[PDB]
C-alpha cells in the first residue's frame, strides 16, 4: 500500500 | 516489522485506560495491516500514541490507500479519538461535510462516541463507506 487518492474531479 | 503488545503497552503508559486502549489497537492494526501505532507529540504539546497509515477506501470501481492519523487521547475508549486526513505531496485535503480546512474529520459516529458500544473497529468501517461516497482527498491534476 501506497498513499493514493482519486483523480480531482 | 511487526509492534508487539509489550510496545504498545509502553507507548500507553500515561494512558487512564491503559488494557482497553491497548486492546483495541491490537484489533485494528490486525485487521488493518497498514495502520501503525506511533507514539509523537501531539500539536508539539503533549505525547499521546495515534494509529498511522492507510485504510482501504473504494470509490468508483478503485481501491484507494487514504492516508489518515488517528489521535488516542488518554481518555480512550471513553472519548473519541482525534482524527485526521493526511495528504501527500501528491494530494490535495477535499474540505466539505466530513473535513475541515485542517483536515479534521467529523462523523456522527465521533460525535455520539459511547463506550462501550462505539470502538475504533466501528469508526474505521464508517470511514470506509463515508469516504467511500465522498474522499477526504483528491490527487493533485
Amino acid at each position: 500500500p501506497e498513499p493514493t487518492a482519486p483523480p480531482e474531479e | 516489522s511487526a509492534v508487539s503488545e509489550s510496545q504498545l503497552k509502553k507507548m500507553v503508559s500515561k494512558y487512564k485506560y491503559r488494557d482497553l486502549t491497548v486492546r483495541e489497537t491490537v484489533n485494528v492494526i490486525t485487521l488493518y495491516k497498514d495502520l501503525k501505532p506511533v507514539l509523537d507529540s501531539y500539536g508539539g504539546s503533549r505525547e499521546l500514541m495515534n494509529l498511522t497509515g492507510t485504510i482501504p477506501v473504494p470509490y468508483r470501481g478503485n481501491t484507494y490507500n487514504i492516508p489518515i492519523c488517528l489521535w488516542l487521547l488518554d481518555t480512550y475508549p471513553y472519548n473519541p479519538p482525534i482524527c485526521f486526513v493526511k495528504p501527500t505531496s501528491s494530494m490535495t485535503i477535499k474540505t466539505g461535510k466530513h473535513v475541515d480546512a485542517n483536515g479534521k474529520i467529523y462523523l456522527p459516529y465521533l460525535h455520539e462516541w459511547k463506550h462501550p458500544q462505539s470502538d475504533l473497529l466501528g469508526l474505521i468501517q464508517v470511514m470506509i463507506v463515508v469516504f467511500g461516497d465522498e474522499p477526504p482527498v483528491f490527487s493533485r491534476p
